[PDB]
This record gives structure tokens, C-alpha cells and sequence, in this order.
């Protein structure tokens, strides 16, 4: 989630040195809310370096491409397109869509490095197989890949080979229908719009805060201070400063709580992009629906879509 | 501070009473004449002299 | 197995990079109650921080006003310490709970998920005690050497398609054998290896 | 009227402190002030002038210092979230800042330090702080081909270890 | 308190803060101690071989009608006097080097009038003196911090034992006070008394007869500062770390540790302040 | 777990409209901690299902 | 600690001070429920899933 940071001192007391001495009694509470989200805006940073910085070497793909009728080129990275990004990935970027001392740090991987980072995992899976994730990538020829694939989910090998250009084109028909479905609704990408929306309302909410009065004569601080005498400003800026401590106060709360929900997302999608973009997770449903063959993971803004293909037996 | 402050709507109003009843015109106070014949709001923002 | 575990121990004592987790956990409770400590010196809105001092020093109508203040301040720092204690245990429960499903999933028995044990194969771990946490060792495997070899996925031997069982094909170009992936060893075709 | 210089500015007993830049927003003849959507002055009519001006803040965020380590040096830069570097009184310009104290150099090497927007900052050997675009890991391209395998002819088992805080 | 950091923000010398060097050695014709304006706080190093310099003394005015403070150092005691004194243009202290008797008495202790009133009377802990007159560098440094605060007056001094160069040395060591008083006045400037090393060579007057000799001492001022302050064991402060003397110093004080490990820190948030003020009024003249 | 919503208004200021004009000066407080459970009662069904 | 009780006991100049007070430590009741419920929540979240 977009980091977020509030000086504590600028939002409470204002631009007035007399709101901030009334602070100065508080003591930590000023520090902490201040200190409370930091440790949030660089827990955000070490997030993406767990779920998409899992492998150590950038891996490229090949030039004559060859990967036995699979139409990856969707998925893959464009390089006539700005910022390597695939054409799954930029319709996904195109549907999602200082204030007042609120400044929003940027993120420390950068939206361009991200899609490098998946683009090498993506790489690594087609030409390595699942070899990468343990060891240096080993390339196996991606039909014996699926071929081993198969055998995993209990399908032996012969039904892939004797059915691969069958196979062939219900992967490139299937690509299609994500991209023609994506494109169509914000349905698909509702999760991460979501903690977007969650965010941005939590910090208007907090804008809204300083024109409350907390029943002081008015709400502006530096009218307060304008049209009250040294000592009439004790008792009036004090009910201002303790409310929009209050106000400061759910906020860090809040965010905390928000954020523990996205830390435990992005533990799964740890485990999911070491279980399923590299490897083949036996767990039934843990990486899509019915047996699972293999998983391509595509950056979002703010997120990671995965793709997932899944073997179901249409007959009987 | 009035000097350095600014407003609007201003309004002057005069009357005199006895000494007595100086007390009674000043925001939320109870007076026979501040009862039955002028009253200041309670929330009123201005000097009395 | 020997030689890596001397280096486990070497490296344990060089550096405190390894330990680093378990001793930020230590600092943040440290620090925590340090802090709520260190508020009742700090007086919200009175004359003065001791409550001993606020009573001698004013009277008994006016110090209820005064020492309202205090106990507010001070209710609503314990609160906070609270509330920021519940959510680092949250932190540490998940933390905690993961631990569990590691210690039954590696040391009791060898796990398939990658990278849910270690770095590669995962062949086994071991449970070792410390301070507030549990350190796990784990032993897996990893190729280390590869010579790229021709393949093909079938061999068809008499009109009749022949595929290699629980092996891929791997040849020299003179002569053609089947062997397991993780491993190199080459073996003669036979109907042994091929259905 | 000062335009463009931080100042502070009483206006009709309105007090802020922005700088002060001529606005083409329509104030119908009626309105005196002007809000943003969170309910913030935004412009105001000099009363003599007879003009809108719009008003922003002039600046804010931390100043971050990074140091290489006091062992290693005592001499650290110091990132500025918000400043374009004409604003703050060896500057390089970066998304996540404004940066004093470091030369950047176009090689690129893992991050030691994060700046924040894709810029990290390590000592490098005289000695300088350095900032450069950080670069992923070392580019190889694995070779495939439609018959051609790679297995593993060696193998080493290795200990690796993971901590985790249980209480 | 024992092996401990502890920030402290009262009054202090900056680090690397403007030094004034006055001086009142004779080398030609050298001699000078005017009156110096004093704010809140203000420090003296004295540095003296042959103890020329003895005194200080502190006033609004030194008019003998607003109280004013005098510090006298004799051997026997240091003496502090509070009353409204009278003093001249020009006080000192006198010392002569008779044939006679080989010993320095006081030949004008005319420093002022006399005392309408004192507020407060006083006499310092006893101590001796060396009272030799013999050349030389200054074998030995002494620094007083004089502050004013809630109707208090507080002086905390250290004595440095290595003279080495003349200017104040590298070497940081901290200083316990000596005294704090119960009177308390207001304070606008200060002045320091010397010892006129009169001699049989001099023409024999007040005004022209005098060869001091060698004498050195820097007044600066104090403003307030937030100073992280390292103890030890024993519980003396070994070495401070300023707060706002540079971006390493900030961070330290964040941190609240001497060492700062590699990384990044955010402290002291930075808003740029106004140049300029202006005020927009209404044309209207009408006097309402 | 039981979803629960209580209605600010309700809890604090209670039926008098007093109480309902000195609870509206605080802000969104009010309405903030509706969003919550409410939020918090929309998550128990999604878990069920 | 009753809303009609005070309301009508008291006048509105004054009855505002004590009001105030119950308004505000009712708020804090009811945030440190709403929070408290949020992180019963989230530990239900984590069993559910
Ligand atoms: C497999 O790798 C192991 C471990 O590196 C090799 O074992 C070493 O071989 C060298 C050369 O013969 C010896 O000098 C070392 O003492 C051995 N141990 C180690 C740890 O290096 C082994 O030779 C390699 N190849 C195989 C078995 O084919
Ligand atoms: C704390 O202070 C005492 C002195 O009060 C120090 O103890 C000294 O230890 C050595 C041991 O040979 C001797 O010099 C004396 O026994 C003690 N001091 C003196 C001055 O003679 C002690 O080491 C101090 N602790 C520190 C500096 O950490
Ligand atoms: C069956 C046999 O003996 N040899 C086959 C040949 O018939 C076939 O044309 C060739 C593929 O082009 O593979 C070989
Ligand atoms: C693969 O997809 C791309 C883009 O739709 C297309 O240009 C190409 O012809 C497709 N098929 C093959 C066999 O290359
Ligand atoms: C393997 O693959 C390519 C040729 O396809 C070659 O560049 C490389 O040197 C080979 N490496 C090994 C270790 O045999
Ligand atoms: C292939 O394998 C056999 C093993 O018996 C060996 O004789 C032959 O030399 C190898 N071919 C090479 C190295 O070209
Ligand atoms: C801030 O930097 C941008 C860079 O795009 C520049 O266009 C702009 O003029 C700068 N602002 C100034 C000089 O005020
Ligand atoms: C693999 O490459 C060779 C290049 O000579 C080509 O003949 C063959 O058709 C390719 N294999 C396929 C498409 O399965």
C-alpha cells in the first residue's frame, strides 16, 4: 500500500510555535505516531522485495523463441513498449486508477524494475522449468516441462506429446479470454483496488478532522491565535490539540491494522510465488482450480495477478 | 488585539442601567433584566463596556 | 554435511545479522515500556508531573481539575501501550504460528513445497533453541554442476514410440541412454526404461 | 503584493503562510476566498487588486541522513523528500528527492543503502557517497533449444538458516 | 546517572561557536577590558599565569540605583557581594613590588563608593592562590559558565591543568558547579577586572604609572540547544554530541547512540520559512 | 463471529438532541467507527463463504 | 451519568461542560471497543483463511 507519513508536529500544532510547546507536554505521543508509521512505509518496501525479488539473477529469454506451439507473447515483455511491460500487464496498470504535512513517500522498487523482476521470473520458468528456484537454471525443452508436469498431476507423458498441438491451442485460446475478460470489467481487479480506496479514505478522513472545532472557539489555529490573548490560548488550543491527537492517534491505529492485513497477503503471495511460479504445488486449490501444471505471476499496480493453469478433466 | 484582528457584521448597542446591573449584561448570566429585557447570546463574541 | 555445519557455527558468532530477528523483537518490547515509563514524568496540562507535589501545592476544590488532567494523559498512554502491544502480538502469533507448521512439515518430515524449507531440495532440518524463538537448520540439496546434453523426447525403435519411464533422454550423439533429471547417470535403453 | 516568494500574508484577517501565485480560475464577481476539496483556503481576491491568486504551501517533509557507518566514515548526505532543489538553500535530483552530499555514477550495483525510488546510496572507494539506479542482479540468458538438456553432473548439500521469534 | 545517554535542552555553548578574544597585555601600550553586553547565558574562559585577572562584575546599568553583583577573588576567599554599587569608568586591582618586603599588597581598592542596600551577601568556599608575579605562559586554563535563570544565578566551573597553546585546547572534559545563588537580578552587561602589576619602572600615578604584563580571555554567549550528553560509569560526562551542528550530528541525537550504523535516518523536518510579511487591507480611509 | 453495528449517535449522545448538535463539533468520528464494523460485519459473511 | 438526568437538572450555559465530559469518555469507549473488535477480527481472518 502506498506509504504514507504525517509529521506529527505539522498536522497537530500547525506552522505556530505555540502549538508546538503545548505538544512538547504530551511527549511521546508526537514521536511514536511518527515513528509508528515509518516502521509501516518501509515494512511496504520489504514486502515486494519478498514476494517478487526471489530470484537472484535476471534471466532473458531467447530470440528465436521456439517453445513448442505455446503463444507466450502476451504474457512476455514488448520491447517496442515503454517500460518492458506485457500486454496482460499494461491493460491491468490502465484499469486501476504535500497536502496538508501528509506526504507519500515513493516506493523503493520502481513500477519499471518490478516488471523486470517478473518478466525474469516468467523467463526463468519457461526455458528452466521449476529448476531455477532450487539452482542455477537448467533449460529442459518445454514440451518434456509440461511433459513432466503432467506426470505430477498423475497424467502420463504420452497423453501430452500425442496431444500437444491440442493442447497448444487451448493455452493460446485461454490467454486470450483473461486479456478479452480483463479488459472488459474492474471486477477482476477489484482486490487491489480496494486497499487503494481503503487508503486514500483513511487520509481524507484525517483532512476532515482539522476543520472539526473539538469545541474550540474556531477552527483554525491561527485564528485562535490571532484573536486571543497569550493566556485565553491555553484552554482554547488545548481542546484543539488533544482532539486532533485523538484524530492522529485512529489513524496510526487504523493504518497498523490494515497493514497487518497486507502483510498477511503478502506472505501468501510469498508462498505462492515459491510454491507455484516456481515448482508445482500438489495442494489441491492453492494455486487455481482443479490439478495445477504451472503458474506465470504478471505485475499489477500495487499487487501480483497470477496466472495459473490448471488441468481438469472435461469427460467421462 | 482588536486592532489587529479584522470582522464583519458589527454592531453597537447602548443603554445604561444602575451598577447593580452591570453584572447581568455578560454572556450567560440570569438577572431580572437580562431575563425579561436584553439578553446576550451565550456564544456572543464581544467586549461589553 | 560435516563442513557445513562448522560454517553454521562460525558464522553464528562472527556476525549478529543471523540473530537480528529475534533481537529487533527484544528492542521494540524494551523500548515500549521504556516509553510508557518515561510519560509519567511528562504532565499533559498541570503545574507539575508528581502527584504529591500537585496535592501540597493546591487546594483541594481546584486540584480535582488539575489532576483530571494527568490521569487522562497518563490512561491514554497506557492505552496506547495496549493497543500497540495487541498488534505486535498479532505480528508475533502469525510469526509464531508459521513456526509451528515449519517444525511439523521440516523436521518432522520432508516437505515438496519449494522454498518452504530452505534453498532447494529440502532433505531434512533440525530444531535448535534460542532466546525467545526457534532457529531451524536445514539441510537440502542443490545441483551444483551441468553439461548440456542432446535431446529428444521419444525414441522410436521399431514404428512404435518409445518414452522414457520416471527418465529423460540424454545422448553423446554416438550412443543414447536415459537418466533421472536431478542427477546424471546414463543407463542402456531397455523395457526396463521405456513403455 | 509579493507573487511567487513564500510570505506571510494577512488577507482581510485571513492567516496563512503559501506562496502567492496568479490563478485562472473564474471567481464569479461574487465570491471572496476559495477552497480545495478538503475544505483548505486556495485563493484569495487581494482586496485593492482585485485578482485571484492561488496559494500552496512552500515546502515540507524530512530530511533524511544517510551515513555508511561511523566506523567507516563521518561524513553523510542528506535526502530531502520534498525540495526540487531550487527550493533548498553535488545536488542531484531524484524522484524520491532532493539529494546534497553524494556524486551518482551511471555503473550500477545492489543496493547497500535505500534512497527510495529505484536510487540507492553506498560507500564506494578518495571516498564519496555515491547514488546510482540500482541494477537487479547480473543479466545471463539461459540457452535453449529445442533438443538440448542440462542436468546436473555434481551435487552439494548445504545448511542454511531461518530465524523466527515464537514469543 | 551511570552509563547512560541522556538529551538535555538548557542553555549551552554551541560546538564550534564564535570565540572573542579580549585582551589586556601591554604588548605597545597595549590595555583593554570594556564593558561587554551579556544575553542569557554568557561564558568566560579565563586563562591566567599570574593571576592578573581576578574579577567580573554584572549590572543592568551600574548606575548604583539598579542592583548589581561583583565578584572579588582574594586569596583567602573568593567574595561575592550583591549591592548598588558605585563604580568608576575604570576598576582594577593593584599590586605593588616593594624593595622592602618582597609581596604584592593592595595599593587602590577604590572599585566603588559605597552600598545604599544589599539585597544578599556572601562568601565562597576557602581556597588559596599563588600570587606571583614571575613571566611565563599560562601554566594553567579556568572556564566559568554564568547563566540567569527563574530569579537564580548559577556558576559552574573546571579547571584545566595543561597549558599548552594559548588558545583553548581540544580536549573536552565537563564542569560541576560551584555555587547558585538566592538573589535574583535582572542583567544587561558585564565587565573583568585585572591586576595592574605596578612597579619602581613606572612613572608613580594612577593614570600613567602601570606595566600589567600578559593577560587573555574569550567571552561567548549561550542559546539554547538540545545536547546529547554521554555518562560513564562513574557518573562524569566524558563527551557530548551537539544536536544541530551538522546532518551526522542530528542523527546521532535520533538514534541516541555515539555510533550510528550504516543506513538511512529521517530527523528534523525541514519547512521553509517566510522572508518577507505582508498585509492586505481594504483602500477605504473612513474613520467608522 | 457475531456481527455487531452500533450506531454512534445512538450510544453517545442518546435520544437528546443536545447531545446530538455537541457530538456533530467532533467530526466523523461518529460515522468513522461505522465504517468499521460495519467493514468488520461484511468480513464475517465473506469467511463463511 | 444519565443524559435526561443532567439536560434537565441543568441550564444550557452550564449543562455544556458536563456534557462535554460524558460525550468525550463515551467516545473513548466506544473507539477502544471498534479497535478491539478489529483486531478480534483480524485473528478470526487468520483462522478462517
Ligand atoms: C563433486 O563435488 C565434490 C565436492 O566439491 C568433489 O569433491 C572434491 O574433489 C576434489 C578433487 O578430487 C578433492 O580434492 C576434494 O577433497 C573433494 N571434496 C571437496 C569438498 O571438494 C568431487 O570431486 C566432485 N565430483 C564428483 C564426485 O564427480
Ligand atoms: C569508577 O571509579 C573508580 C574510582 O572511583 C574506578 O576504580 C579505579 O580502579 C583502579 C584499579 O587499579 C584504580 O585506579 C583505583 O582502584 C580506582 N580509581 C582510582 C582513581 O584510583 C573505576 O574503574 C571507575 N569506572 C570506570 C571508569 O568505568
Ligand atoms: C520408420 C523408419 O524406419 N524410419 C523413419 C522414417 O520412416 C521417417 O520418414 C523419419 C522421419 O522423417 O524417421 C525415421
Ligand atoms: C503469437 O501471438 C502474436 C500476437 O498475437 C502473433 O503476432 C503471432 O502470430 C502468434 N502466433 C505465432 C505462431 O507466432
Ligand atoms: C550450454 O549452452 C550453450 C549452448 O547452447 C553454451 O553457450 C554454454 O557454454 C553451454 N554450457 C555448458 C556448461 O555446457
Ligand atoms: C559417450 O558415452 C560413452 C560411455 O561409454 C563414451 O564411450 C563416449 O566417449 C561418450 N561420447 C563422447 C565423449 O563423445
Ligand atoms: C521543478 O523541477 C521541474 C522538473 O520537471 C521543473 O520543470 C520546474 O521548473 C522546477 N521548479 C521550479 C524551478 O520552480
Ligand atoms: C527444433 O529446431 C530445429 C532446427 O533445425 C527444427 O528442425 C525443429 O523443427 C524444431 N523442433 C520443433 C518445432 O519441434
Amino acid at each position: 500500500m502506498t506509504k504514507t507519513s504525517v509529521d506529527c508536529t505539522m498536522y497537530i500544532c500547525g506552522d505556530s510555535t505555540e502549538c508546538s510547546n503545548l505538544l512538547l507536554q504530551y511527549g511521546s505521543f508526537c514521536t511514536q505516531l511518527n515513528r509508528a508509521l515509518t516502521g509501516i512505509a518501509v515494512e511496504q518496501d520489504k514486502n515486494t522485495q519478498e514476494v517478487f525479488a526471489q530470484v537472484k539473477q535476471i534471466y532473458k529469454t531467447p530470440p528465436i523463441k521456439d517453445f513448442g506451439g505455446f503463444n507466450f507473447s502476451q504474457i512476455l515483455p514488448d520491447p517496442s513498449k515503454p517500460s518492458k511491460r506485457s500486454f496482460i500487464e499494461d491493460l491491468l496498470f490502465n484499469k486501476v486508477t504535500k497536502f496538508n504535512g501528509l506526504t507519500v513517500l515513493p516506493p523503493l522498487l520502481t513500477d519499471e524494475m518490478i516488471a523486470q523482476y517478473t518478466s525474469a521470473l516468467l523467463a526463468g520458468t519457461i526455458t528452466s522449468g521449476w529448476t531455477f528456484g532450487a539452482g542455477a537454471a537448467l533449460q529442459i525443452p518445454f514440451a518434456m516441462q509440461m511433459a513432466y508436469r503432467f506426470n505430477g498431476i498423475g497424467v502420463t507423458q504420452n497423453v501430452l506429446y500425442e496431444n500437444q498441438k491440442l493442447i497448444a491451442n487451448q493455452f493460446n485460446s485461454a490467454i486470450g479470454k483473461i486479456q478479452d475478460s480483463l479488459s472488459s470489467t474492474a471486477s477482476a481487479l477489484g482486490k487491489l483496488q480496494d486497499v487503494v480506496n481503503q487508503n486514500a479514505q483513511a487520509l481524507n478522513t484525517l483532512v476532515k478532522q482539522l476543520s472539526s472545532n473539538f469545541g474550540a472557539i474556531s477552527s483554525v489555529l491561527n485564528d485562535i491565535l490571532s484573536r486571543l490573548d497569550p493566556p485565553e490560548a491555553e484552554v482554547q488550543i488545548d481542546r484543539l490539540i488533544t482532539g486532533r491527537l485523538q484524530s492522529l492517534q485512529t489513524y496510526v491505529t487504523q493504518q497498523l491494522i490494515r497493514a497487518a492485513e497486507i502483510r498477511a497477503s503478502a506472505n501468501l503471495a510469498a508462498t505462492k510465488m515459491s510454491e507455484c511460479v516456481l515448482g508445482q504445488s500438489k495442494r489441491v486449490d492453492f494455486c487455481g482450480k482443479g490439478y495445477h501444471l504451472m503458474s506465470f505471476p504478471q505485475s499489477a499496480p500495487h499487487g501480483v495477478v497470477f496466472l495459473h493453469v490448471t488441468y481438469v478433466p472435461a469427460q467421462e | 488585539k482588536l486592532n489587529d484582528l479584522c470582522f464583519t457584521n458589527v454592531y453597537a448597542d447602548s443603554f445604561v442601567i444602575r451598577g447593580d446591573e452591570v453584572r447581568q449584561i455578560a454572556p450567560g448570566q440570569t438577572g431580572k433584566i437580562a431575563d425579561y429585557n436584553y439578553k446576550l447570546p451565550d456564544d456572543f463574541t464581544g467586549c461589553v463596556i | 554435511f560435516n563442513s557445513a555445519i562448522g560454517k553454521i557455527q562460525d558464522s553464528l558468532s562472527s556476525t549478529a545479522s543471523a540473530l537480528g530477528k529475534l533481537q529487533d523483537v527484544v528492542n521494540q518490547n524494551a523500548q515500549a515500556l521504556n516509553t510508557l515509563v518515561k510519560q509519567l514524568s511528562s504532565n499533559f496540562g498541570a503545574i507539575s508531573s508528581v502527584l504529591n507535589d500537585i496535592l501540597s501545592r493546591l487546594d483541594p476544590p481546584e486540584a480535582e481539575v488539575q489532576i483530571d488532567r494527568l490521569i487522562t494523559g497518563r490512561l491514554q498512554s497506557l492505552q496506547t501501550y495496549v493497543t500497540q502491544q495487541l498488534i505486535r502480538a498479532a505480528e508475533i502469533r502469525a510469526s509464531a504460528n508459521l513456526a509451528a507448521t515449519k517444525m511439523s512439515e521440516c523436521v518432522l518430515g520432508q516437505s515438496k513445497r519449494v522454498d518452504f524449507c530452505g534453498k532447494g531440495y529440502h532433505l531434512m532440518s533440525f530444531p535448535q533453541s534460542a532466546p525467545h524463538g526457534v532457529v531451524f537448520l536445514h539441510v537440502t540439496y542443490v545441483p551444483a554442476q551441468e553439461k548440456n546434453f542432446t535431446t529428444a523426447p521419444a525414441i522410436c525403435h521399431d514404428g512404435k514410440a518409445h518414452f522414457p519411464r520416471e527418465g529423460v533422454f540424454v545422448s553423446n550423439g554416438t550412443h543414447w541412454f536415459v537418466t533421472q533429471r536431478n542427477f546424471y547417470e546414463p543407463q542402456i535403453i531397455t523395457t526396463d526404461n521405456t513403455f | 503584493l509579493v507573487k511567487n516568494k513564500c510570505v506571510n500574508f494577512n488577507f482581510n484577517g485571513l492567516t496563512g503562510t503559501g506562496v502567492l501565485t496568479e490563478s485562472n480560475k473564474k471567481f464569479l464577481p461574487f465570491q471572496q476566498f476559495g477552497r480545495d476539496i478538503a475544505d483548505t483556503t486556495d485563493a484569495v481576491r487581494d482586496p485593492q487588486t482585485l485578482e485571484i491568486l492561488d496559494i500552496t504551501p512552500c515546502s515540507f517533509g524530512g530530511v533524511s541522513v544517510i551515513t555508511p557507518g561511523t566506523n567507516t566514515s563521518n561524513q553523510v548526505a542528506v535526502l530531502y523528500q520534498g525540495v526540487n532543489c531550487t527550493e533548498v538553500p553535488n545536488v542531484f535530483q531524484t524522484r524520491a528527492g532532493c539529494l546534497i552530499g553524494a556524486e551518482h555514477v551511471n555503473n550500477s550495483y545492489e543496493c547497500d543503502i535505500p534512497i527510495g525510488a529505484g536510487i540507492c546510496a553506498s560507500y564506494q572507494t578518495s571516498q564519496s557517497i555515491i547514488a546510482y539506479t540500482m541494477s537487479l542482479g547480473a543479466e545471463n540468458s539461459v540457452a535453449y533449444s529445442n533438443n538440448s538438456i542440462a542436468i546436473p553432473t555434481n551435487f552439494t548439500i548445504s545448511v542454511t538458516t531461518e530465524i523466527l521469534p515464537v514469543s | 546517572r551511570s552509563s547512560v545517554l541522556h538529551s538535555t535542552q538548557d542553555l549551552f555553548l554551541p560546538f564550534f561557536s564564535n570565540v572573542t578574544w579580549f585582551h589586556a597585555i601591554h604588548v605597545t601600550k597595549r590595555f583593554d577590558n570594556p564593558v561587554l553586553p551579556f544575553n542569557d547565558g554568557v561564558y568566560f574562559a579565563s586563562t591566567e599565569k599570574s593571576n592578573i585577572i581576578r574579577g567580573w562584575i554584572f549590572g543592568t546599568t551600574l548606575d548604583s540605583k539598579t542592583q548589581s553583583l561583583l565578584i572579588v577573588n582574594n586569596a583567602t576567599n573568593v567574595v561575592i557581594k550583591v549591592c548598588e554599587f558605585q563604580f568608576c569608568n575604570d576598576p582594577f586591582l593593584g599590586v605593588y613590588y616593594h624593595k622592602n618586603n618582597k609581596s604584592w599588597m593592595e595599593s587602590e581598592f577604590r572599585v566603588y563608593s559605597s552600598a545604599n542596600n544589599c539585597t544578599f551577601e556572601y562568601v565562597s568556599q576557602p581556597f588559596l592562590m599563588d600570587l606571583e608575579g614571575k613571566q611565563g605562559n599560562f601554566k594553567n586554563l579556568r572556564e566559568f559558565v554564568f547563566k540567569n535563570i527563574d530569579g537564580y544565578f548559577k556558576i559552574y566551573s573546571k579547571h584545566t591543568p595543561i597549558n599548552l597553546v594559548r588558545d583553548l585546547p581540544q580536549g573536552f572534559s565537563a564542569l560541576e558547579p560551584l555555587v547558585d545563588l538566592p538573589i535574583g537580578i535582572n542583567i544587561t552587561r558585564f565587565q573583568t577586572l585585572l591586576a595592574l602589576h605596578r612597579s619602581y619602572l613606572t612613572p608613580g600615578d594612577s593614570s600613567s604609572g602601570w606595566t600589567a604584563g600578559a593577560a587573555a580571555y574569550y567571552v561567548g554567549y549561550l542559546q539554547p540547544r538540545t545536547f546529547l550528553l554521554k555518562y560513564n560509569e562513574n557518573g562524569t560526562i566524558t563527551d557530548a554530541v551537539d544536536c544541530a551542528l551538522d546532518p551526522l550530528s542530528e542523527t546521532k541525537c535520533t538514534l541516541k547512540s555515539f555510533t550510528v550504523e550504516k543506513g538511512i535516518y529521517q530527523t528534523s523536518n525541514f519547512r521553509v520559512q517566510p522572508t518577507e510579511s505582508i498585509v492586505r487591507f481594504p483602500n477605504i480611509t473612513n474613520l467608522c
